């Protein structure tokens, strides 16, 4: 019961890492390189797979 | 056409080439929102060992 | 190494075609790079796009 909630946990921290197709993880990455109306189409990106 | 590419690298080492952004002070044991080399974010700033 | 403003470029005008697909143009100062490399030549004017 303790491994089995350690590993949903953990698996849900990791996937924070996984770029889910766009450019960059990061949020601040994104809104200090896109603009505006470009930045909106990588974060929807990561929105969609967080 | 006189064409001029700009290429570049980015967080694969410090920057060493930045514009002319005034720096502060450091502030400690308070968060607040820290930019770095171009790293953005926020978070409380303490001494680390 | 050194200090690299980008906004007197961008104020006046002189580039005809200006795009940046890498970055936006106006975060080229917030956000700064380490190396940057820069390929200069000449083409043919319908050769631009």
């Amino acid at each position: 019961v303790v491994n089995q909630n350690a590993q949903a946990l953990n698996t849900l921290v990791k996937q924070l890492s996984s770029n889910f197709g766009a450019i960059s993880s990061v949020l601040n990455d994104i809104l200090s390189r896109l603009d505006p109306p470009e930045a909106e189409v990588q974060i929807d990106r990561l929105i969609t797979g967080r | 056409y006189r064409v001029v590419v700009l290429s570049f690298e980015l967080l694969h080492a410090p920057a060493t080439v930045c514009g002319p952004k005034k720096s502060t002070n450091l502030v400690k044991n308070k968060c607040v929102n820290f930019n770095f080399n171009g790293l953005t974010g926020t978070g409380v700033l303490t001494e680390s060992n | 190494n050194c200090v690299a403003d980008y906004s007197v470029l961008y104020n006046s005008a002189s580039f005809s075609t200006f795009k940046c697909y890498g970055v936006s143009p106006t975060k080229l100062n917030d956000l700064c790079f380490t190396n940057v490399y820069a390929d200069s030549f000449v083409i043919r004017g319908d050769e631009v796009r």
